């Protein structure tokens, strides 16, 4: 679905939080390029966060609905609370 | 419930088959909150309202007692 | 909504279960803006009337301008809302908090 | 006594009146509130060896949004109704050009007549109540909340609304005492209204099944 | 569908993703468990 | 063993595995019920 009509909270969910932090810290660990400068931080698990709260992670989530429909939102379009 | 001087409003069974074949299945859907509230809080416990609300759906959703 | 109420509650049991407590929040906006409640106050009772009315706008748990969804939004919040009117209210800002 | 069956007859009346009203049949207010005294004034005091005979106090009722849309209501003689009473209730169905009727039965009936009224039911719509059922009204029971039945352009807004498919809303019955009580038939939708102690109120649809 | 490395996330990752595929687009899924991302050509 | 499929979906609404929806909102409400505290309806009590 487009930009537009989307229908889900504006809000990510805790359960997208730990999936996008689980995901990215993997991807931050395989030499997956970091998207800010890492202050001498060495964990990735603490720089997905640090992406995280920067808005920086480059990931999308494709929200399913119950009639198989989908919206994508990027994870700086989401509203990050933690 | 017919005879007279009977209160046809509030007068209520704790059997729910028989609130079932007089008064159906959404006065079953609440009589069944009623029934488990009670055991609950009969000895001064609280349980959210949502998990009593979701179990007595989910056990009367298809229209007969499951 | 005090009719509204007393269809809700018949037993007159007045104790609710609801997302944000009112008086503790009003009672952290007294201390955090040191508010003397000795003196009048400068809060305008029609910014509380105006104010209540656009917050409840912003309470949304039914999306969609649709007039089933309209009415699935008024009675998703109706409770919550009868408390905020109830506490929010113009007087009680002016003689209470 | 003699006046225990006008009572029942006069309390199984009134809930008649509150379920053709309560269907949209336009029933005066002066037969919803009648009591006891205006029934036994209307009627007479008891029924064996007296005035309010079975049939006697049949109704006929025509609904709210057509003249011609009209619905009995039969009081057998016959406490345990056969075909014999039936094909002659639908003759006079035929003659007065009724399309529905309810059978206040008394007692019971006879197997051949439970199958007559589903050999007849595209054609003419009978619907069998006992005596015992009629003595209380159970919509007014605290436990029973407001049922409505909704239009097709309700069910279809609804459907469209939450992208749902028909199999998709929980189900009601059509033998459920209140889907019975608003003579409801498959395929059609009540929108249930009940008081919510976290919400305040809240709306559940049952599809008749 | 090729499976793309995440050390390739950079911007060059269109390119790589053709020319990897010159050498052996859709939307990139992450797979659950793997860093590799599969997209559709 | 019953209830197990039972989730709250994006669309708020709360359905089983079949997607037939048990409540469209959760609780009847909406709401969390971690977050929800005891309040008095103040309103409801006073005489006329």
């Amino acid at each position: 679905q487009a930009n537009q009509k989307r229908i889900t909270t504006p809000y990510m969910t805790k359960y997208e939080r730990a999936r996008v932090l689980g995901t990215r810290a993997l991807q931050i660990a395989m030499c997956a390029p970091v998207m800010v400068e890492l202050e001498g931080e060495t964990d990735p698990l603490l720089i997905a966060m640090k992406e995280l709260k920067a808005r920086k992670i480059p990931i999308i989530i494709r929200r399913y609905l119950p009639d198989g429909s989908y919206e994508d939102w990027g994870v700086d379009e989401l509203i990050i609370s933690d | 419930l017919s005879e007279k001087d009977v209160d046809p409003v509030r007068t209520t069974s704790n059997d729910i088959v028989e609130i079932f074949t007089v008064l159906g299945i959404e006065a079953v859907r609440k009589a069944l909150e009623r029934e488990l509230y009670h055991v609950i809080s009969f000895d001064g416990s609280y349980v959210n309202y949502r998990h009593l609300a979701l179990l007595c759906d989910t056990m009367t959703c298809r229209g007969h007692l499951m | 909504d005090r009719e509204v109420l007393r269809v809700i509650f018949p037993t007159g049991d007045s104790k609710v279960v609801l997302p944000c407590n009112l008086l503790r929040m009003i009672w952290n906006a007294q201390k955090i803006f040191h508010i003397n409640p000795r003196l009048p106050s400068d809060l305008h009772p029609i910014k509380v009337v105006e104010g209540v009315k656009e917050l409840s706008k912003k309470l949304v748990i039914v999306n969609g301008d649709d007039p089933l969804s309209r009415q699935a939004q008024e009675n998703a919040t109706l409770l919550f809302n009868i408390h905020l009117r109830s506490t929010l209210c113009s007087r009680r800002m002016a003689e209470e908090f | 006594d003699d006046e225990e069956e006008t009572y029942r007859l006069w309390k199984i009346r009134k809930t008649i009146m509150q379920l053709c009203h309560d269907r949209g049949y336009l029933v005066t207010q002066d037969e919803l509130d009648q009591t006891l005294e205006e029934f036994k004034a209307q009627f007479g005091d008891k029924p064996s060896e007296g005035r309010p005979r079975r049939t006697d106090l049949t109704v006929l009722v025509a609904h709210n949004d057509d003249p011609t849309d009209q619905m009995f209501v039969f009081f057998p003689e016959e406490p345990k109704v056969g075909i014999k009473t039936i094909k002659v209730y639908c003759q006079r169905m035929q003659e007065e050009n009724i399309t529905r009727a309810l059978i206040v039965v008394q007692q019971g009936m006879t197997p051949s007549a439970k199958q007559s009224l589903v050999d007849m039911a595209p054609k003419y719509i009978l619907e069998q109540f006992l005596q015992q059922e009629l003595l209380i009204n159970i919509t007014e029971h605290e436990l029973v909340p407001e049922h409505v039945v909704m239009t097709k352009e309700e069910v279809t807004e609804l459907l469209a609304r939450y992208k749902l498919r028909e199999n998709q809303l929980p189900r009601i019955q059509a033998g459920d005492p209140v889907a019975r009580y608003f003579g409801i038939k498959r395929g059609q939708v009540v929108k249930i209204i009940r008081p919510s102690e976290t919400a305040g109120r809240y709306i559940t649809y049952r599809l008749v099944q | 569908e090729i499976l793309l490395h995440p050390r390739y996330f950079g911007p060059n990752l269109l390119n790589t993703v053709k020319q990897k595929l010159f050498t052996e687009i859709g939307a990139g899924v992450i797979q659950p468990g793997r860093g590799f991302v599969l997209y559709p050509v | 063993k019953s209830m197990e499929s039972v989730m709250v979906k994006y669309d708020a609404t709360v359905r089983n595995s079949i997607n037939q929806v048990v409540q469209l909102r959760y609780g009847e409400d909406g709401l969390a019920g971690e977050s929800v505290e005891f309040q008095n309806l103040a309103t409801l009590k006073p005489s006329n």
